[PDB]
């Protein structure tokens, strides 16, 4: 058997490698819930001048 | 201006940031040159 083990050491510095993130398709002129990237928030998204 | 470290306002945009953490206290510049003689 070719064997791969995947170990890891954690918990001494800025954490840096981790699994890839949701997207989902935005809309307009209703009250949603957003979670910008870092900002969880609800409310109605327009544009912007 | 010619020398004098000029009075007026800027700001300075963000260039990067880096996860290093390591023991950090001293610096030194590096500058390009021959030894006994040159042109700058």
């Amino acid at each position: 058997y070719r064997v791969v083990v995947l170990s890891f050491e954690l918990l001494h510095a800025p954490a840096t490698v981790c699994g890839p993130k949701k997207s989902t398709n935005l809309v307009k002129n209703k009250c949603v819930n957003f979670n910008f990237n870092g900002l969880t928030g609800t409310g109605v998204l327009t544009e912007s001048n | 201006l010619v020398r004098d470290l000029p009075q007026g306002f800027s700001a300075l945009e963000p260039l990067v940031d880096l996860p290093i953490g390591i023991n950090i206290t001293r610096f030194q510049t590096l500058l390009a040159l021959s030894s006994s003689g040159w042109t700058a």
